[PDB]
């Protein structure tokens, strides 16, 4: 590991002013590091993790649909026959997103989730790992597609399973969790409807517990409401 | 594209 | 060459592809492969060159302020110290960034510049040398900082002799020079009466010459106009 | 910062 040799302390302090730089791809090297030192992560470095990944595998995802977008209309009727190349820029960009999907369920796998016994720290991993098969499954052809697609439904399931008996219903993580299980349902297993009812009823839940919030934590499950509320809005 | 956290 | 074994054609289908994914670092190795080739650019070809590496050092340059301000700030009085983290990040970004331009100067050395004999394809070529050496200035502290500051100042002199006798003052290219070098004069070399004297000019001189333009010519030529407007208002 | 191209 080339971060073997700096001090667990430093690569986070490192990874927070790549943040500041916008520098992605380095706080993601600098929290691989520190998760590498084999200790657990506190709920900071958690979200650390998975902002420097969130972002590095987003521009991956973004530029691989731009170029199946143009391979798309390369190969439809009437086209102009421009080579090979638009595919095997996409094959590119598609291996280093799967690289990066790999690289990051190796860190849950090594050793994360096994080590991780309180509600926000499994059902966050557990989160991750369907979020990273959801990322392959939205590249996936061959014969482990369906395998793929049922990783991260097992994995947003026992998320699920652990958030409804653990946390409360206005929990970010139990939101956010529920916000991408829905746009798993929606997008990836051919399920609109399961999607819409999981975030129509994950929101109502959610309201029925604000009561209880500081201002603060109100703040913080509204913000996440928004988003399912909105994608209830693109959905009906 | 939907909204993810 | 890691680029060695694809054809020219496909580097440069390519380097288009990876600009409309916003890949702009693979854009730039793509670019760097083509003129590895040993052939001339296009116009085209030189302003995909040019797009490529302005992304990819602009980045680098905007993560190296974050990171420069940061470490102004953990030395001033009464700040805490913060251990030797801050300073090595901006090392290692600013070590990229010189890579970068290292790199860009050597294409232009071996062998862009020496072929160039058509002022299109020269002055642009001079002026990319003098916009990487000042991005070198930028960075630099060392006893060479004052040879970096005039390797800048010389590429853009040259480039600026040839467009005042080969080019209308309303061509895009001389234009952007003559913007870049200003820029030089106000940022780099200490100079901003020269930098504003440039500027204003340059713009006067434009001016004059819009008449001679078609359609699309004087809209080429004035959205660089402004741009010299905007920095005449920025510095009076 | 002042605009360059
Ligand atoms: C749930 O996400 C967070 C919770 C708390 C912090 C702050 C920390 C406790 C001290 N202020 C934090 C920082 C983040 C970042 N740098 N992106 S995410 C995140
Ligand atoms: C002066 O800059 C350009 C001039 C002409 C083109 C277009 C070409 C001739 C066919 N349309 C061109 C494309 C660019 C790019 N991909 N960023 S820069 C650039
Ligand atoms: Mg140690
Ligand atoms: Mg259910
Ligand atoms: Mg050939
Ligand atoms: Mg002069």
């Amino acid at each position: 590991g080339a971060m073997g040799s700096m001090e667990r302390a430093s690569l986070i302090q490192k990874a927070k002013l790549a943040e500041q730089a916008e520098r992605y791809e380095d706080m993601a090297a600098f929290m691989k590091g520190a998760v590498e030192k084999g200790e657990e992560l506190s709920c900071e470095e958690r979200n650390l993790l998975s902002v420097a990944y969130k972002n590095v595998v987003g521009g991956q995802r973004a530029a691989w649909r731009v170029l199946s977008s143009i391979e798309q209309k390369s190969n439809e009727e009437g086209s102009e026959e421009k080579g090979p190349e638009v595919r095997e820029y996409r094959e590119k960009v598609e291996t280093e997103l799967q690289g990066v999907c790999d690289t990051v369920l190796g860190l849950l796998d090594s050793h994360l989730i096994k080590e991780a016994g309180d509600a926000e720290s499994r059902v966050f991993y557990l989160k991750m790992k369907g979020d990273y098969y959801r990322y392959l499954a939205e590249v996936a052809t061959g014969d482990d597609k369906k395998r793929i697609i049922d990783s991260a439904r097992s994995a947003y399931q026992e998320a699920m399973d652990i958030s409804k008996k653990e946390m409360p219903p206005t929990n970010p993580i139990r939101l956010g969790l529920a916000l991408n299980f829905s746009v798993f349902h929606y997008e990836i297993a051919n399920s609109p409807e399961e999607a819409i009812s999981l975030a129509k009823t994950t929101f109502d839940e959610a309201m029925a517990d604000l009561h209880t919030l500081s201002e603060d934590s109100y703040k913080d499950s509204t913000l996440i409401m928004q988003l399912l509320r909105d994608n209830l809005t693109l959905w009906t | 594209f939907p909204a993810t956290v």
